[PDB]
């Protein structure tokens, strides 16, 4: 009866830290003194860890609103989810949701046609899009820059494996040239790619603007390359026959309308 | 497969034009859309006038009709506008769907909680919400600005309003009781009247649908009117369908399909982007 929530590490929506020696999460507060709500989330390094952030505050609100109990865990393979040929199969959180390993996905999960065919997405809890992250000084126009459209081993760019971005470039035939170049450099996680950009190991990282804008605001040695493309949103994910789907969406709408969503933004992003 | 669909005029999403007297057929990028017009005010007698419709949402309907494979009979709502619940009864486009006179409503229809309780909405296909329009340089944070929250705290009070009966007024009514009660004095009959009041200095700010305000700012003569910042209560326009409708599934997949393929951006540059 307790809902199994699956999530993924992705700051500032989901932070993941080790518990304390006694197995609990360290008590922390925001800049002005509000308690940072944390939940114990199990996952591979399987051990108990601490989770918190935008998406965690949203889960707590949804759970209290619809009155349900839950247990949270980090996606076993560390991926968002794509469908690959083997018959086809889903990996990441998509696979876990579809197999019953999870009853709901609460993360910065991009709503797209490919996934909507198999699961139910709530109305967006966040509207954003894709942008490009580079090291301060790197001169790139946008997704139309020649260094991207006419690739070479001189300027490497990539995205995260088994992600909505991977699906996007693999779907659009007009992006075929970029797709082939990225297929040889994509990273296992956003954190790693970002670190690679700082270490001049990666020249450009194509990812979610909600995440990249945040990173660029915390690390002044990194910047985003103008012009947002592939505008998209994040939604809660559930199986199509979930009895919580209607109330989950109504709750998201309510939160946008009464300012709750804006408060999370002031708390975790715009700071 | 032949569906009754309701819409409402609101440039650039839905624009209405008179049909050619000698031909009685819609040409160019327009599609047929009828409107029930009363004969007089002493009777219920009326007649459907054949007109033509075009715009961002009409292009969306055309794409959907083709990909999802359905035909339609498009008509313009005459009992209210977008949708308001009066004495527990929905009017406007929402009402037409609720009481089953239309299978769906297509247009600049904002998705919000109370409406989603009586109709089903497709995924959002145009991002919107609540924005504020003012003359360039005007200093206002946003809706939470004290000039809006506590109007009478300033000598000459700030003068601002919206077009009543839509999702925007509903939101302000629920979130800011004082602001709402104060605003009624400045209700504008429509967007056009509002812009005129702004340009002539009869109003200081106009609070309304973000997508329409951005479109208007993009074509303002002299680029004097701009939107502040920002979008409060981000949401989007959505196609409204009857609860449990069998059309929702394919409609959603198609819309998401269009977004991913860039078809939405083309329509955006074609209908929404302006000189400013
Ligand atoms: N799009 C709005 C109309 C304009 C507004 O109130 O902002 C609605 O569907 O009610």
């Amino acid at each position: 009866t307790r809902l199994k929530i699956v999530t993924i590490h992705q700051e500032p929506f989901v932070y993941v830290k080790p518990t304390m020696s006694d197995g609990t999460c360290k008590e922390e507060f925001t800049v002005n003194g509000d308690p940072v709500k944390k939940v114990i989330c199990t996952g591979p390094n399987t051990v108990p860890q601490c989770c918190y952030g935008f998406c965690i505050d949203l889960l707590i609100k949804l759970a209290r609103t619809m009155n349900f109990t839950y247990e949270v865990h980090l996606v076993a393979d560390g991926k968002f989810g794509t469908q690959e040929r083997v018959k086809k199969e889903w990996n990441g959180m998509m696979g876990e949701l579809l197999s019953g390993q999870a009853d709901m996905i609460v993360a910065p999960l991009t709503i797209n046609n490919e996934r909507a065919q198999y699961i139910e997405f709530s109305k967006p809890f966040k509207y954003q899009g894709l942008t490009i992250l580079v090291k301060k000084g790197t001169r790139i126009t946008g997704i139309n820059d020649p260094r991207l459209r006419n690739p070479s081993d001189k300027f490497i760019y990539a995205t995260v494996k088994q992600s909505s971005v991977d699906i996007y470039f693999r779907r659009q035939v007009e992006l075929s040239t970029m797709y082939r170049h990225m297929e040889k450099h994509n990273y296992e996680s956003a954190a790693e790619a970002i670190q690679a950009v700082r270490d001049n190991k990666l020249h450009a990282f194509i990812w979610d603007s909600a995440v990249l804008e945040f990173e660029a605001s915390q690390k002044c040695d990194l910047v985003t390359t103008g012009e947002l493309f592939f505008r998209s949103g994040f939604g809660i994910g559930m199986r199509k026959d979930s009895p919580w789907k209607q109330n989950v969406s109504l709750s998201i709408l309510k939160s946008h309308e009464n300012g709750f969503m804006e408060d999370l933004d002031k708390t975790w992003v715009r700071y | 497969n032949h569906l009754s669909i309701v819409t409402l005029e609101e440039a650039p999403f839905v624009i209405v034009e008179d049909i050619d007297p000698l031909t009685e057929t819609c040409v160019r990028n327009t599609v047929p859309c009828r409107k029930f017009v009363k004969i007089n005010n002493s009777t219920n007698e009326g007649m459907n006038v054949k007109k033509c419709c075009k715009g961002f949402c009409i292009d969306i309907l055309k794409k959907l009709s083709r990909t999802v494979k359905f035909t339609y009979d498009l008509y313009l709502v005459t009992n209210g506008k977008h949708g308001k619940k009066v004495n527990n009864v929905w009017n406007g486009m929402i009402g037409e769907v609720v009481y089953q006179r239309a299978v769906m409503a297509v247009g600049s229809l904002t998705i919000n909680e109370e409406r989603s309780e009586v109709v089903d909405f497709s995924v959002p296909f145009v991002e919107t919400g609540i924005s504020v329009m003012v003359s360039r340089g005007t200093q206002v944070t946003g809706l939470s600005d004290k000039k809006f929250q506590r109007p009478h705290d300033y000598s000459p009070p700030f003068r601002f309003g919206t077009v009543p009966n839509g999702s925007t007024e509903r939101n302000i009514r629920n979130n800011y009781p004082y602001m709402h009660q104060y605003m009624t004095r400045f209700n504008q009959r429509g967007v056009e009247d509002a812009l005129v009041s702004l340009k002539t200095g009869k109003l200081d700010a106009f609070i309304y649908d973000a997508a329409v305000l951005n479109y208007k700012a993009g074509r303002d003569e002299g680029c004097k009117l701009v939107t502040i910042g920002y979008i409060f209560a981000t949401t989007g326009y959505g196609i409204a369908l009857q609860k449990g409708s069998p059309w929702k599934r394919q409609i959603d997949l198609a819309l998401l399909q269009f977004v991913g393929d860039g078809e939405m951006e083309e329509l955006e540059t074609l209908w929404l982007t302006g000189i400013c």
